[PDB]
């Protein structure tokens, strides 16, 4: 829908390629959904891969502090499956969140039983979430390809 | 009668713990002749450890470092391999004490007397005698292992014996 | 309750039969079960270190990993918990395992084959106390 | 906006519906606990509870406790728990015999005792089920 | 002697404290009699 | 099935509960057979995905060796399989209602194996007739994969 959130920008409403056109409502808060986990999780993304990057590791990753990639060798196969088990636990959080009535797509705050009233202020900064949240989803996508392919790591003139 | 008598007085003196069927009660009589069977069996298995050498015995006295200071009686001395043993054989059944006390099973005779209900006839000198598993013949079996308890008990503690070594002495003596 | 009034001793007086008939049940399948446990690794053989090289003895308990035990131990706090998320909370009415349906529509059906699941399950009762008595009296 | 807004749109109350109290994300938190979560006896309630509170509770006494440094320190650490778990029991009970004197909503003599009862047998299993884990780890 | 004060200094200063002060907690607030 | 004709067997035509449920289970058999045989044909000629492979024979040895290698990747898929089912059973079969057993009915009024996945329209929903020729297309294609399956096992037979 046009109304939703998001549209903001130089570009407007951009579906070149038709998805929402005639998408049933059902799918296009699928794909709503979709977009601002992929965004949050590229957000957090890039913000670890700076950390990472910057040498700043925790003290019980003393070795590994120079390439992402190559720290994520250094984490045990149990601490990918605790990161999975909370994931999976925010995700079971969240689908009980939907069963209720009045859910929007990615309102897990609940914002349509807290605002007084709907805003214009609220669309355009839900709008702000979702424009950096595309940028980090590009940008994380980025780092990882230009990581891959030149191995020399950003910050080492990548 | 002089029991009935005792028993309205005590009912009279604390009428709460009567009521919950704390103090002179048959369910109160019930659970001791319960606990006091299994306390014989338990004497007799015991005695037949001992004779065994099933339990460390007491040439073994359990180290401070690893039990703590819990394991020192008075000073530097310990407590025997063999009182801890029979200690850790008794509170297996006084977890199981406390599990089934405050979970009951529901079919389970409960600890205390439901708020509602009232505590069950007194059983009178010589309980009306049926066998098989009935409750007479629980009873009975309860009072009988009770005061064996207590006159074994006394018997150890007169002549100056020990009580396992009492109990020794009665039966063939098979056990030890 | 399906079974029919054939009980050779009276213990029924007070203990409620719903819950005595599910028990049944339970111990049963289980002691199926433990039937095979202590048949098929003799047949068949054992197929690990199993941390000690034993077998057809009970002894197992003390040799398998305390990782096995904590595992079986989730599988069947959460199988009965399903269990019981059917026949006291929802009250499906319908039986909790039957993938490749069985258990006839008909009322009758379902009274036979819960006689068939008794009998073999008293049988495998039975055989694993045998089977203990063979090992330790 | 305004993200804050008087509870139960009473003005008059002492609460506030702020994004912390009244969002969706709490709401189904705390909708799903077992203390607040629908459809479940109060026996399942305090099982729950229990099982959550028991392998809680086995850590801090293992790790911290006098003989966290001898052999013998994840035994020790079990039984404080057990202890602290009877105490903790001990308290439900006289609470529950205290507030609610003169199967249902928890809060009533016979749903505050199923509830301990419950919470006993759940918190028992969650310090034998912790003691299991860290006994091969 | 040399056993009991193990027996007895647990009960006086654990259980028997936990039992008065479950019992008075009770009748505290009993709010009957 | 396939044009206007009769199934090839004694083809459970007296099954008294809809066949729904038979046709859903034939197009996902279908589909899973068709993405895994195309799989299998790349992976044959080629396999950058998981370097370190060591040697595969054939495409039917492959999960061995990864399970020996990369033990992580099935349990990741088997995660994303499970959780794409279940969230299926949301708007495909009926909920239980003290009846109705789960995964038993699927949705009055919903043609198997909609799953809703249909991003591009191509086909046309609207137009009834293009839209049922596309199904029959895709559910024939299937069939021949699941039977390519098979065939390509086979090649793990020979050796
Ligand atoms: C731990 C368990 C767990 C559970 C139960 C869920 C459950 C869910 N997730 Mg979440 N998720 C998890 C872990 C979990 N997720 C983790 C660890 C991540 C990574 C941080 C994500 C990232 C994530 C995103 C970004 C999205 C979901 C979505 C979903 C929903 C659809 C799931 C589905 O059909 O998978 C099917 C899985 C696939 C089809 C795999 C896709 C792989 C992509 C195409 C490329 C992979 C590249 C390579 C691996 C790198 C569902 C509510 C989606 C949603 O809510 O939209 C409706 C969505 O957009 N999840
Ligand atoms: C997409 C999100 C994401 C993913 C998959 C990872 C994954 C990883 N991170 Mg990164 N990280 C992230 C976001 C992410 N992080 C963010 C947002 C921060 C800023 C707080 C960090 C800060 C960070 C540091 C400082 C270190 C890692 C490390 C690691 C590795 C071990 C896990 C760990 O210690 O986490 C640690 C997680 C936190 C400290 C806080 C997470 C906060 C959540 C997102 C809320 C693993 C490869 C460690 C490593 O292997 O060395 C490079 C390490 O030393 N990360
Ligand atoms: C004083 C604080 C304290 C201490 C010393 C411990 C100590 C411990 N906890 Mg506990 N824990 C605590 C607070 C504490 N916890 C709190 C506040 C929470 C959240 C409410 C938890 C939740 C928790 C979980 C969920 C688990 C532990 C586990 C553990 C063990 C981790 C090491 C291990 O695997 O054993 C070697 C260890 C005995 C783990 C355990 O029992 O080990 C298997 C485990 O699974 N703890
Ligand atoms: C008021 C007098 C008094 C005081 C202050 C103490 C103090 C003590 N006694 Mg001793 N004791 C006393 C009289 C007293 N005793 C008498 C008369 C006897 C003969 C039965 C004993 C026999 C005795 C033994 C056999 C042991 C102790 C031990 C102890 C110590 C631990 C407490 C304990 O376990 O009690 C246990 C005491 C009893 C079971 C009997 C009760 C003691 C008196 C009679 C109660 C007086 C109550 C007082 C009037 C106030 C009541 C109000 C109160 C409820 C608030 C402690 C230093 C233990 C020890 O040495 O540990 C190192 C130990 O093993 N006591
Ligand atoms: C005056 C009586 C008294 C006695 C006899 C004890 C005895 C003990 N305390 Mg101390 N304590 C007391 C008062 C007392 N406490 C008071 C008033 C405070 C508050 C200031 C404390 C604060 C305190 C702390 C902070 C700690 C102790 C600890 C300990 C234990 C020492 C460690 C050890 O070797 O055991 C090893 C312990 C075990 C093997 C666990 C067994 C636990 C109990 C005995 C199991 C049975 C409990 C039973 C079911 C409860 C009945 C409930 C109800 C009927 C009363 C020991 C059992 C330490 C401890 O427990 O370590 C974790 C510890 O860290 N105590
Ligand atoms: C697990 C696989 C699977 C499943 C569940 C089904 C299920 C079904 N098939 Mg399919 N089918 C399969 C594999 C499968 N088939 C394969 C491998 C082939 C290729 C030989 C076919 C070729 C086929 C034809 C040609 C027809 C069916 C038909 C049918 C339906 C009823 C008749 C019958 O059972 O025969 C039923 C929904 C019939 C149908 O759809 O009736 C309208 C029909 O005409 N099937
Ligand atoms: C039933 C289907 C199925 C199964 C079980 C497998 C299983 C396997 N494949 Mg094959 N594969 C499949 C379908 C399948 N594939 C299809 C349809 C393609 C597209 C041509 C591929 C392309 C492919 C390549 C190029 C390679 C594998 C490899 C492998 C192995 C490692 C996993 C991997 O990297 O795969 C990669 C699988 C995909 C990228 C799947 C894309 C298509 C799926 C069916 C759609 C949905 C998946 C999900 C949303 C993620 C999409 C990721 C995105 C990049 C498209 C593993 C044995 C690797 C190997 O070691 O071979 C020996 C390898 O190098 N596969
Ligand atoms: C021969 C190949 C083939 C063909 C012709 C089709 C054709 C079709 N598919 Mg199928 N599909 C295929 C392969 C194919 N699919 C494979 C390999 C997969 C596995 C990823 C799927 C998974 C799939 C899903 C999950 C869904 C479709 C749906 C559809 C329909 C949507 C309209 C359209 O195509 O645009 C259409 C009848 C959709 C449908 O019928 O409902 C709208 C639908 O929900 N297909
Ligand atoms: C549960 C159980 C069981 C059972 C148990 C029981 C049942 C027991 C019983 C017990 C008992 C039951 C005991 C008893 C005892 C008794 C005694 C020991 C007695 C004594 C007596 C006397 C001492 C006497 C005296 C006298 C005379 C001489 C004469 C008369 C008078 C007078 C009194 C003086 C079993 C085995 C299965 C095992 C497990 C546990
Ligand atoms: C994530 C996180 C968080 C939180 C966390 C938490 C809070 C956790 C908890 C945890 C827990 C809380 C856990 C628990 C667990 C438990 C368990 C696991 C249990 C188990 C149990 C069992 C197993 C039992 C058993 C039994 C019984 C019942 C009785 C007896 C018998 C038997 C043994 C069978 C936050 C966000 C804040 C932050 C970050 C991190
Ligand atoms: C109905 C019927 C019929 C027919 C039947 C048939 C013939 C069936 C068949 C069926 C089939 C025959 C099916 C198949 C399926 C298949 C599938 C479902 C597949 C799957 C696959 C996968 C899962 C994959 C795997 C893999 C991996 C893992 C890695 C790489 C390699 C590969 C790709 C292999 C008739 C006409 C007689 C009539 C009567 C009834």
């Amino acid at each position: 829908v046009k109304e939703m959130p998001g549209v903001s920008a130089p570009l407007g409403f951009f579906d070149p390629l038709g998805f929402a056109s005639k998408a049933s409502p059902e799918t296009i808060t699928k794909y709503r959904e979709s977009e601002l986990r992929h965004g949050r999780t590229a957000m957090l993304a890039v913000l670890g891969w700076a950390f990472t990057e910057a040498g700043c590791h925790l003290p019980v990753f003393p070795n590994a502090g120079t390439n992402p990639l190559a720290a994520a060798g250094q984490v045990p196969f149990w601490g990918w499956a605790q990161i999975f088990a909370f994931c999976g636990v925010i995700e079971f959080v969240q689908a009980k969140i939907r069963e209720r009535p009045g859910f929007q797509a990615g309102d897990y705050i609940g914002s349509g039983d807290l605002m007084d009233e709907g805003d214009d202020q609220w669309k355009s900064f839900q709008t702000k979430e979702l424009n950096n949240g595309r940028l980090a989803m590009l940008a994380s996508i980025g780092l990882i390809g230009q990581t891959a392919i030149f191995g020399q790591n950003i910050l080492e003139q990548s | 009668s002089v029991f009935t008598d005792a028993t309205e007085a005590f009912s009279k003196d604390y009428p709460d713990f009567y009521k919950a069927g704390w103090g002179p009660t048959t369910k109160a009589e019930r659970w001791n002749g319960r606990h006091a069977m299994f306390g014989w069996v338990l004497i007799v298995a015991t005695g037949y450890a001992k004779a065994h050498g099933l339990i460390p015995d007491p040439e073994v006295a359990l180290n401070l470092k690893e039990w703590g200071t819990l394991s020192i009686l008075a000073g530097p001395q310990t407590i025997s391999n063999e009182r801890a043993v029979v200690l850790i054989a008794n509170v297996h059944a006084l977890f199981m004490s406390l599990c089934a006390a405050f979970a009951p099973l529901s079919f389970q005779d409960p600890l205390l007397i439901p708020k509602g209900q009232k505590d069950e006839p007194a059983a009178g000198l010589i309980p009306a005698i049926v066998p098989g598993l009935t409750k007479e013949a629980e009873l009975l079996n309860g009072r009988l292992a009770m005061l064996g308890l207590v006159l074994v008990m006394g018997h150890s503690l007169a002549t100056g014996t020990p009580f396992l070594n009492s109990v020794d002495l009665f039966l063939g003596n098979r056990l030890g | 309750t399906g079974n029919k009034p054939f009980d050779p001793l009276n213990i029924a007086a007070f203990v409620p039969p719903e819950r005595m008939r599910q028990s049944e049940l339970h111990n049963g399948r289980v002691a199926m079960l433990a039937v095979v446990g202590w048949a098929f690794p003799e047949l068949v053989g054992k197929f690990a270190s199993e941390d000690v090289t034993s077998t057809h003895a009970l002894d197992a308990l003390s040799q398998a990993d305390p990782r096995f035990w904590t595992q079986f131990i989730i599988l069947c706090g959460i199988v009965e918990a399903n269990m019981y998320r059917h026949y006291q909370i929802n009250n499906n009415q319908y039986p909790f395992f039957d993938p490749l349906n069985l258990y006839p529509k008909d009322k009758a059906g379902q009274q036979s084959m819960e006689l068939k699941e008794l009998k073999n399950g008293r049988a495998a009762m039975i055989a694993f106390a045998a089977m203990l008595a063979h090992a330790t009296i | 906006a305004n993200f804050i807004k008087p509870y139960n749109n009473d003005p008059f109350v002492g609460h506030l519906s702020t994004p912390v109290t009244t969002s969706a994300a709490t709401k189904a938190f705390l909708g799903n606990l077992p203390a607040y979560r629908a459809g479940l006896s109060p026996l399942l309630r305090g099982l729950e509870v229990g099982m959550a509170h028991g392998y809680l509770l086995v850590g801090p006494f293992d790790k911290l406790g006098p003989l966290r440094n001898s052999e013998i320190a994840l035994l020790s650490g079990f039984l404080s728990a057990v202890g602290l778990i009877t105490i903790l029991t001990l308290c439900l009970t006289i609470y529950g015999k205290v507030s609610f004197q003169e199967n249902k909503d928890l809060l009533t003599e016979d749903g505050w005792s199923q509830f301990t009862s419950g919470f006993l047998v759940g918190a028992f299993g969650g310090a034998g089920f912790a003691y299991l884990t860290l006994l091969n780890l | 002697a040399s056993y009991l004060p193990s027996i007895l200094v647990p009960l006086v200063g654990i259980v028997f404290p936990g039992v008065a002060m479950a019992l008075l907690f009770l009748y505290i607030e009993k709010d009957d009699i | 099935g396939s044009s206007v004709f009769d199934p090839l067997g004694l083809a459970t035509k007296a099954s008294d509960a809809e066949l729904l449920r038979h046709q859903e289970s034939e197009i996902k058999h279908g589909r899973i057979a068709m993405l895994a045989i195309l799989g299998m044909a790349v992976q044959e000629r080629f396999h950058p995905f998981f370097p370190t492979s060591a040697e595969v024979a054939n495409s039917v040895d492959a999960p061995r060796m990864i399970l020996q290698d990369y033990g992580w990747f099935w349990l990741l898929a088997l995660w994303g399989v499970s959780v794409h089912e279940y969230d299926n059973v949301k708007h495909t079969y009926k909920p239980e209602s003290s009846t109705v057993k789960p995964y038993s009915e699927i949705l009055d009024g919903r043609v198997p194996g909609d799953l809703g996945f249909d991003p591009l329209e191509l086909g046309h929903k609207e137009d009834s007739e293009y839209y049922n020729s596309m199904r029959l297309k895709e559910i024939n294609n299937g069939r021949l994969a699941m039977i390519a399956v098979f065939g390509a096992c086979a090649q793990e037979m020979v050796n």
